[PDB]
């Protein structure tokens, strides 16, 4: 019976089926609501849109971001973003798939047990499971123990893991990442006079970034070679045709995950983080989070990234240390895929959680059933 | 089971009240105060200055007053949306799940209370004919300095 | 009504425990997680290190462990004594009323987190045969500075 | 049927019957216990000494303060205070009597749960009641408004109250009360040369700021004449017979009320908190609180204290302004006293919670039944 692995994203919403290489619906988790300023209490709430719609008439609409930084704040909001994903963007009767859902590290208690609520109340689903995102990206690499650095569209996480286990107090947050980057490229590409202002244009800053823009293995050697001469310069084609040239922007802009100061921000960067959450746990436990390092999400897909992360890693770990970064060319929907691969084992169908063992312990049911 | 609205003593008595859009309070005194208990998915609006509210065991409530000059609390409810059109020096969400503050441009400076709450959401509202939200934190984190616990708020941004 | 004590796969399923003060786990390995659930007026020791605690709807309970990997969650319980004799980076109280953390002094460094609790008391021993308690907050307060709500903790010191 | 009335004290217990001019009970809210460092769970909690009986046994016992800021952190303590409190100081059977416990300003919805919980479930209490300290202070002076100053043993608190309703934006609390002044007054003792350190000399500290202390209408004005002449010189006989005199340590020890910098204090004086109280309360009631000003505890059974509050509350309103400082003598035990009041009238019977409706609606009927 097809099983529906969806991961919430902060930026964007990955759904499909267990089983399948990858996920069929990728969509940006915003809610789009009509302007209103009265008395604001809901008799019996009018239209809404979801995703790439909403998103398009942002002018008109005021948008709700209810996955911004990773976590759930709004379960209306939450509850379009489903029911877009099942019967719009997957056209599918939620009753009949038992469904998967990824959470954020650091996710409250009653966060989960709300999840396990409407799943069951609000979409009938005959059973469901709460798998949090590190972990199946872990998964993913057939891993059970390492640091996952997962670098999003709204926030970046190091996750240590022991045994299919995060450790809590290791797990750092950084609220900087996709989007900032996007936006640190349209404040850099003003610099060349080109002008991106439009959330059309932004569409192209995206593509660019995507596209053209690399990690320096030594960013001041790549700034100087970029200096001296137009070797590391490249042209990108606009949608009317025209061609624009984009020379050490390629580099400064993933820079910022190393060196946050670029777009003002006192954090430590993606490498200090990682060191400094090794550092945290446990020495019993240390050897293999340095070995196992495991990238995942979208802001982790640009070229160089791994190299720089073991350069910067040898740098601050001891000399003597062993450190192996591991980036999957699947790292942009890796969490997806690895709770794809968990909800289609056949040593699975035992771990769901049933509507009937729901009707009986309520969301509580999660803790016990979601260990 | 049982379904009552009426002034007891100086106290309003919204009482088990189940699917009521137009719900309203007009006649008010500062004096005054409201108690509304076990209203599923019913809208009240309060017009007038009064002492304070509260909210318990609401389950889809959503209540809209004009102004207080004590306190709103929001107690062992779910899903319960709260507007100020005027002033409200504190609002305070205890034991209550999914609650919407939606301020005014003069309850600003009001003082949100948590305790044992979740989904909690202050709207502020802007000059563009809507609101902008902001969630509440509800996980947070104590230390032993050597002296003293302290504790820090688990920030959502 | 059922009660057991076993290891099954990697985690000890400690579960329905019903007055029972002599209850040790004595074979253990990192690898291996503790999940205690439904037992009510029961105590129970861990002996070595393990990766996780879990305690879920507990009810009067009482648990000594030694070291810890990774955190210790009190869960939906009420009443709980939680000590350490080693090591803990974490001890997580969530939805639980009554948790007693009694730390070690090793674990001077542990993170308290807590979230929808109450009568939370972290007990810091003194080389004068016995702890000194200290509670930890339960009431917050936000703010709206103009562009962000600010939460702060309603001391009680 | 003869009621209970129990105030709950940062230092002290006041328990006794309604309609009582006064509490039968009198004593320390400390619960000893002995010392203990091995494995802390109980399998069936051994001995526990209550009162000036634990106090006494400082030295050998760990001493428990559950209410040491006014809000009870300790359960099981508590329930010690109270079995304490209703076999061995009142000599009463809980199941016998209804019982009005007294809360403190800003107790937490669970605390009152569980104060609920503990009288039925513990104590088999046919009925019981919440009601606030504050409150129940300015009951006793018939008012139902006006801004309570509250100066127990561990905690001062300032409570403004409109129509009987706490504005709880406005309640300051000041953790500078009655065992600092003694504490104070034991500091600047060692300055004439006598040496208080003894749990039993600080006793008779007590008793001297109790008896000699007074607050000066203007402390420069005293500071001057305790210098010029020892006209403000007093005498005070100690427990062996010894005569000590004591000077300007009459006024100074009171003082720290006023002036928190004494002790090391950053807080603001006792006159500016509830200047700044009335300030934070609505515009539409000010004037009220102004003229309603309750005093309340022990630590405001000063002399002159009232007549100086009124001179430093004159100076920060407005000209304009009427101000009427309140200190009735019974003011020491004016919650009790309160308490006793409220529930001794007969329109108070249908007030109660009774055992029955408790067993219908559990802790949570605190909220309803006691507002
Ligand atoms: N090839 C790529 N190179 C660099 N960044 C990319 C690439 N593909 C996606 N991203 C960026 O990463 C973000 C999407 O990452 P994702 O892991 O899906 O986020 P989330 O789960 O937080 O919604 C977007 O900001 C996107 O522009
Ligand atoms: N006559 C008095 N003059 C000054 N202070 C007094 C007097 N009587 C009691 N106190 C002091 O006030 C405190 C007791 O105040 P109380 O209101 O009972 O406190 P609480 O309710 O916080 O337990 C003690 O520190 C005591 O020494
Ligand atoms: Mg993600
Ligand atoms: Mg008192």
């Amino acid at each position: 019976t097809t099983a529906l692995v969806c991961d919430n994203g902060s930026g964007l919403v990955k759904a499909g089926f267990a089983g399948d290489d990858a996920p069929r619906a990728v969509f940006p988790s915003i809610v789009g609501r009509p302007r209103h300023q009265g008395v604001m209490v809901g008799m019996g709430q009018k239209d809404s849109y979801v995703g790439d719609e909403a998103q398009s008439k942002r002018g008109i609409l005021t948008l709700k971001y209810p996955i911004e930084h990773g976590i759930i704040t709004n379960w209306d909001d939450m509850e379009k973003i489903w029911h877009h994903t099942f019967y719009n963007e997957l056209r599918v009767a939620p009753e009949e798939h038992p469904t998967l859902l990824t959470e954020a590290p650091l996710n409250p208690k009653a966060n989960r047990e709300k999840m396990t609520q409407i799943m069951f109340e609000t979409f009938n689903v005959p059973a469901m499971y709460v798998a949090i995102q590190a972990v199946l990206s872990l998964y993913a690499s057939g891993r059970t123990t390492g640091i996952v650095l997962d670098s999003g569209d709204g926030v970046t996480h190091n996750v240590p893991i022991y045994e299919g286990y995060a450790l809590p107090h290791a797990i750092m947050r950084l609220d900087l990442a996709g989007r900032d980057l996007t936006d640190y490229l349209m404040k850099i590409l003003t610099e060349r006079g080109y002008s991106f202002v439009t959330t059309a244009e932004r569409e192209i800053v995206r593509d660019i970034k995507e596209k053209l823009c690399y990690v320096a293995l030594d960013f001041e050697n790549e700034m100087a070679t970029a200096a001296s001469s137009s070797s590391l310069e490249k042209s990108y084609e606009l949608p009317d045709g025209q061609v624009i040239t984009i020379g050490n922007e390629r580099f400064r802009c993933p820079e910022t995950l190393f060196q946050p100061s670029f777009i003002g921000m006192e954090s430590a960067g993606i490498h200090e983080t990682t060191y400094n959450s090794i550092m945290k746990c446990d020495i019993d436990i240390r050897k293999d989070l340095y070995a196992n390092n495991v990238m995942s999400g979208g802001t982790t897909m640009y070229p160089g990234i791994a190299d720089r992360m073991q350069k910067e890693i040898t740098a601050l770990a001891p000399s003597t240390m062993k450190i192996k970064i591991i980036a999957p060319p699947e790292r942009k929907y890796s969490v997806w895929i690895g709770g794809s691969i968990l909800a289609s084992l056949s040593t699975f169908q035992q771990m769901w959680i049933t509507k009937q063992e729901y009707d009986e312990a309520g969301p509580s049911i999660v803790h016990r059933k979601c260990f | 089971e049982p379904a009552l609205l009426e002034l007891e003593g100086k106290k309003w008595r919204v009482e088990n009240q189940e699917n009521v859009s137009n719900l309203v309070i007009d006649d008010t005194e500062l004096k005054q105060v409201a108690y509304i208990y076990k209203c599923v998915n019913t809208t009240l609006q309060i017009k007038g200055k009064i002492n304070s509210i509260t909210v318990d065991n609401c389950k889809k409530l959503g209540l809209v007053f004009d102004d207080v000059v004590g306190i709103v609390e929001i107690i062992n409810s779910r899903d319960v949306k709260v507007q100020v059109m005027g002033k409200v020096p504190t609002i305070s969400i205890n034991k209550t799940d999914g609650c919407h503050a939606y301020l005014s441009k003069n309850s600003l400076d009001c003082e949100i209370v948590s305790a044992k709450s979740s989904e909690m959401n202050v709207l502020i509202p802007t000059e563009g004919g809507d609101f902008n939200e902001f969630p509440v934190p509800e996980q947070f984190k104590t230390l032993w300095n050597g002296q003293k616990l302290v504790t820090t708020v688990t920030e959502i941004a």
